[PDB]
RNA sequence: GUCUACGGCCAUACCACCCUGAACGCGCCCGAUCUCGUCUGAUCUCGGAAGCUAAGCAGGGUCGGGCCUGGUUAGUACUUGGAUGGGAGACCGCCUGGGAAUACCGGGUGCUGUAGGCUU
RNA sequence: GCCAAGCGUUCAUAGCGACGUCGCUUUUUGAUCCUUCGAUGUCGGCUCUUCCUAUCAUUGUGAAGCAGAAUUCACCAAGCG
RNA sequence: GACAGAAACCUCCCGUGGAGCAGAAGGGCAAAAGCUCGCUUGAUCUUGAUUUUCAGUACGAAUACAGACCGUGAAAGCGGG
RNA sequence: GCUGGUUCCCUCCAAAGUUUCCCUCAGGAUAGCUGGCGCUCUCCGCAGUUUUAUCCGGUAAAGCGAAUGAUUAGAGGUCUUGGGGCCGAAACGAUCUCAACCUAUUCUCAAACUUUAAAUGGGUAAGAAGCCCGGCUCGCUGGUGUGGAGCCGGGCGUGGAAUGCGAGUGCCUAGUGGGCCACUUUUGGUAAGCAGAACUGGCGCUGCGGGAUGAACCGAACGCCGGGUUAAGGCGCCCGAUGCCGACGCUCAUCAGACCCCAGAAAAGGUGUUGGUUGAUAUAGACAGCAGGAUGGUGGCCAUGGAAGUCGGAAUCCGCUAAGGAGUGUGUAACAACUCACCUGCCGAAUCAACUAGCCCUGAAAAUGGAUGGCGCUGGAGCGUCGGGCCCAUACCCGGCCG
């Protein structure tokens, strides 16, 4: 797996082929985070291989629809509890975002991972992720975020377009 | 749940060179007709066809092309073999003596047997040559590994659509 | 001034190149190895087909008159049908014909 | 080097079978074979008499003189770059009929009656085997229960 | 239901112990003149028919050992092909396909051919 | 260098450090045979220059089982002998 | 079970080979390929074919026959080291 | 059989360092690899491939409660034998035993072990030379015109899996017979830019874009040109392309770091900083911080010339209490005395411990001056995860011309 761009959510059912064994197995749904359908039919095999005995050979794909989120304009706290393997072993970690929508938190998820650990998205595994209530986070850095009177300045504002006035005149200004 | 029909018909894109090919994936693509970079052509799908592009896959990028992909490649880059020669279906008649004998007679009915395979597609895909497609315009993402990874070798599902889009 | 002893890097491409082929066949294969007494009584029965010659000749005009006198005794829409049906050189020759005449 | 010897490496090739050493069975013996006739070729411990070499094991051969207590048949031996049929003599107890020539054989005559019958009748038969196709389209009841999820497990240094 | 003679596949048929065997049979059994062979009629060979299921033999049983066949072990171990993947290395993760073996837990414990009897 | 059984009258670590284990160097010797057999002048001594630090002395410091004296361990340090 | 014993000889039971088969090792073998007896000289005469190394050359060795003359056993058979 | 040289152009094809034998190892013969000349046909056959059936194998793995060979530790039995004894003149009469022995278990193994046992892989088949009828010959085989073999004659085309491709065949023949490298497998060796093998691909025989530089690395293979687009690799300047108002983090180095092959570093550490896991305690007000009390049995007993709470060894509980340990330490021949544990006074929100993982630092020393390619870079021009845009190869597309 390669986190390309944002993430979507898709749930993915699937399920053996009916044998003379069992008339009709049972169906096995699952969340999936993944640049697109294909990749998430992918996972999909990886995981369920993982899990329980099936192969992208003896079984088949049902539905794989993308999952929209049910609030894309409010914004909420998310818990994501993952497992990642590091240079020497894997840990199983647990960690709070703060955004509006679920595939935008794993997302964001990967980026951190990578950025602190040098963990990649084959070693990262996601394995849960639940909208958490404001009172039940446990990080400081999403914690303090939950103060209605909120209120900050933006303080050094570094210049940005500092090529289009290449060879200007006047120092620029920093305090607005 | 309503499972669609799985896809009967594939189009397959040599992806990689010459220099340095194993001798069982060489002669793959000799017997699927790539034998240079970025030939194309049509490949109808059954156990025996897809275990040969699992053998070749590090080598070619192959999906299920639409019906408005089928007309591109035929009416854009469309060559006939007569008398094992590369002549450019420039109209029915071309087709008419080569194939008549299948009833199909127009470019219309051509490429119908290429969409829906029918009874004679293998006769149609053979008298049809090996597309030649340009290059990539706008760049692959990675020729090396496989679409699932962020690469572009292997099975792309229903995006070669856009693949032959870029590429035509 | 020790070298190398023993390889066999380049065979497969040698091999190949003009192909490995399998062994001629031909329909008849030769007679020899096999039994002598067999041989020798198979021998027998060439060199004595001929005097078995009439009988197989009268056996065979009676079976073939009897099998002659066996012989004896025993003796996609309907538009594009049409439409392909006068566009038939052969078959269509009448229809295109009575066309020409009706637009006169 | 290696030796040149003739049982060089048959070590695990010419034993018996675990639990299976002893008198051969008379099956073996009693099975007859006429000429042209497919045969596989697998050596035998037991007898040391008409055993064939090492590199005829696993092959498979086309029966051409049968005598009295063995049968000559004609194998292909791959040698450097070339392929020869070539000639060998081996007692019946290291020789097997082969199931592969059996099956066309099912085959065609079940053909051949399939297309006699249903000829005069004036349907047309299928007759050729052609390759697994792609499954059709179908729908799948998920009667009452919703499909049940599931998520990976957290790791447990279990070792 | 079952046996005898000759067998095919060669433990689902073996091994240990216990129980039951109607009729025919198969046997144990009674003898050494003849044929025959031994230190010894114990074995082998011969001639019988008083007695007997005690044994062999057949059927059955054992929370039986073994064997045969499943589950689990396990999508684990290992492995085809791939990457300008990680790592100082040792080695490891992923993609593409394939995929085992103990321990542990179940089920079963000879089918069958030719000829000839018994079950008046 | 790392660990710390023991020594150091007490006290593992002032100074040491067994049983183990991880490295660096190319001023020893090996191992190899890549360049050089239509020739690249073999050991030492003399003379002369420069460079390295893995610091003997000298400058500045920290620790001692440093009272002083002398003497050990270490740090910046190759300027001058 | 007298002398008799750690170990002489006799008897019963268990005993899938844990022995033996000239030698090195591997394979194979239980009313036998082992042990003991009886009879013998297929370790004899002859022309071809084939396998092994292989160049599909030779030698050596080996394998299926065929034609004699024999051995052995009631016989099927087995035997030209 | 060894050195050196071997004279005009263009076009087409194009290798080998391998097998067997040789007083053979700097050489030949031979097979293989090459070329040339054809011929027989074509406009059924074949295949460095899959599929459907069918066999073959003893490697990877695993196993040792299964054979062989190792190998650790406890159990439970016994007289089956020996030993140290005791009651016994003695007594399988008895006692412990230590042993051997046997029975269930248990830890760890095997290139020259194995019941099992893969993946990749090696044969064969997928028809017209095939099926189905009838009749003749035989000195072979025979209870039986039995069997088998060979001949005649006739009937059956839906050419009986996928895909691809024009095939077969004969002469004459040069050079070669020093090889080397790389992913995975692998033997000797501490190791080697070491020596020796297997499979595939390369270099030799090969130019071109990138790796600054390079025989074999990544991409891609080449007639002479115009236009367009890409591969791998890149876009501060050298130097074409980010002169994007790029996204989210991490990191400060008095030795920073900066991209396959590749050109340098380990064990061990850090309260440097950032994530995480587990366990404690906190509005009955925690951790600091600012203070008071550490008290009687009892200077308890076995003990030391002396140890009374403070050097040593079994002990090590009681009332007083919000609280004091027959005592954590400082000091005394032993005390004294102080201090630590316990709990209250003041203030009032998160606080301790053990691990673990990213970057940075210590570990970290060589000789001419010195090399992320250089300059230089720290709101990166560094590291990690990502997005658009852009640059160019003799590669790809269209077109022109030569052969
Ligand atoms: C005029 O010729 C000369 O100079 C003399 C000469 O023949 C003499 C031979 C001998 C030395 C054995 O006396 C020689 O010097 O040998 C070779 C030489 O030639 C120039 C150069 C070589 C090659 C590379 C460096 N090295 C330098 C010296 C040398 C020293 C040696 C050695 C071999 C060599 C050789 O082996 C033992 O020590
Ligand atoms: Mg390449
Ligand atoms: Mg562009
Ligand atoms: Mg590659
Ligand atoms: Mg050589
Ligand atoms: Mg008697
Ligand atoms: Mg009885
Ligand atoms: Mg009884
Ligand atoms: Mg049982
Ligand atoms: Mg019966
Ligand atoms: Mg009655
Ligand atoms: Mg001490
Ligand atoms: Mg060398
Ligand atoms: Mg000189
Ligand atoms: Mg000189
Ligand atoms: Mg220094
Ligand atoms: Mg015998
Ligand atoms: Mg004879
Ligand atoms: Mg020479
Ligand atoms: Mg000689
Ligand atoms: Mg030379
Ligand atoms: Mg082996
Ligand atoms: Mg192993
Ligand atoms: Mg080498
Ligand atoms: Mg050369
Ligand atoms: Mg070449
Ligand atoms: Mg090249
Ligand atoms: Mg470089
Ligand atoms: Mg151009
Ligand atoms: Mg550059
Ligand atoms: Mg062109």
């Amino acid at each position: 797996m390669k986190a390309s761009g944002t993430l979507r959510e898709y749930k993915v059912v699937g399920r053996c082929l009916p044998t003379p064994k069992c008339r009709t197995p049972p169906l096995y749904r699952m969340r999936i985070f993944a640049p697109n359908h294909v990749v998430a039919k992918s996972r999909f095999w990886y995981f369920v291989s993982q899990l329980k005995k099936m192969k992208k050979s003896s079984g088949e794909i049902v539905y794989c629809g993308q999952v929209f989120e049910k609030s894309p304009l409010r914004v909420k706290n998310f818990g994501i509890w993952l497992r990642y393997d590091s240079r020497s072993g894997t840990h199983n970690m647990y960690r709070e975002y703060r955004d509006l929508t679920t595939a935008g938190a794993v997302t964001q998820c990967y980026r951190d991972m990578g950025a602190r650990h040098r963990a990649r998205a084959h070693s990262i595994q996601i394995m849960k992720v639940e909208e958490i209530a404001a009172s039940k986070c446990r990080r400081p850095a999403v914690k303090q975020f939950h103060d209605s009177k909120i209120k900050f300045p933006l303080p050094h504002r570094v210049l940005r377009r500092q090529h289009k006035p290449r060879f200007t005149t006047k120092r620029p200004n920093t305090f607005f | 749940f309503y499972v669609p029909a799985e896809p009967k018909l594939a189009f397959v894109i040599r992806i990689r060179g010459i220099n340095g090919v194993s001798p069982k994936v060489r002669k793959v693509l000799q017997l699927l007709r790539l034998r240079q970079i970025f030939n194309g052509t049509f490949v109808k799908l059954n156990k025996a066809s897809i275990n040969m592009l699992r053998i070749v896959e590090p080598y070619i990028a192959w999906g299920y092309p639409n019906l408005k992909s089928v007309n591109e490649l035929i009416y854009k880059r469309g060559y006939g073999k007569i008398n094992k020669k590369r002549i450019a279906l420039t109209d029915n008649t071309l087709i008419a003596r080569s194939l008549g004998k299948y009833n199909i007679i127009c470019m219309e009915d051509l490429i119908h047997e290429i969409y829906t395979v029918g009874k004679h597609f293998k006769e149609a895909n053979n008298f049809l040559w090996p597309f030649k497609l340009s290059s990539p315009r706008g760049g692959m993402k990675k020729k090396t590994t496989h679409f699932v990874e962020g690469g572009d070798a292997g099975n792309r599902e229903d995006q070669i659509n856009r693949l032959i889009r870029r590429m035509n | 001034a020790k070298s190398k002893n023993h390889t066999t890097h380049n065979q497969s491409r040698k091999w190949h190149r003009n192909g490995i082929k399998k062994p001629r066949s031909q329909r008849y294969e030769s007679l020899k190895g096999v039994d002598p007494k067999f041989l020798r009584n198979m021998r027998f029965a060439k060199k004595h087909n001929k005097k078995g010659l009439k009988k197989m000749q009268a056996n065979n005009a009676k079976a073939m008159a009897a099998r002659a006198e066996a012989i004896k005794a025993l003796v996609v829409s309907r538009k594009l049908h049409r439409l392909a049906y006068i566009a038939h050189p052969k078959l269509g020759r009448r229809a295109r014909a009575r066309i020409a005449r009706g637009l006169r | 080097t290696n030796t040149k010897g003739k049982r060089r490496g048959t070590r695990y090739m010419f034993s018996r079978p675990f639990r299976k050493h002893g008198v051969v069975p008379l099956a073996t013996y009693m099975r007859i074979y006429k000429k042209g006739d497919i045969v596989d070729i697998k050596g035998m411990g037991t007898v040391q008499k008409g055993m064939p070499h090492k590199c005829y094991h696993g092959k498979t051969g086309r029966v051409y003189n049968v005598t009295q207590h063995a049968v000559g048949i004609v194998v292909n031996k791959q040698v450097k770059g070339k392929i020869l049929a070539k000639r060998i003599n081996v007692r019946i107890e290291h020789i097997k009929h082969s199931k592969s020539r059996d099956s066309f054989l099912k085959r065609v005559k079940e053909n051949d009656q399939k297309k006699k019958e249903a000829k005069e009748k004036g349907t047309w038969v299928q007759l050729k085997r052609q390759p697994a196709p792609p499954r059709e389209a179908h729908f799948v009841r998920t009667n009452g229960k919703e499909p049940e999820l599931l998520e990976p497990i957290p790791y447990e240094f279990m070792a």
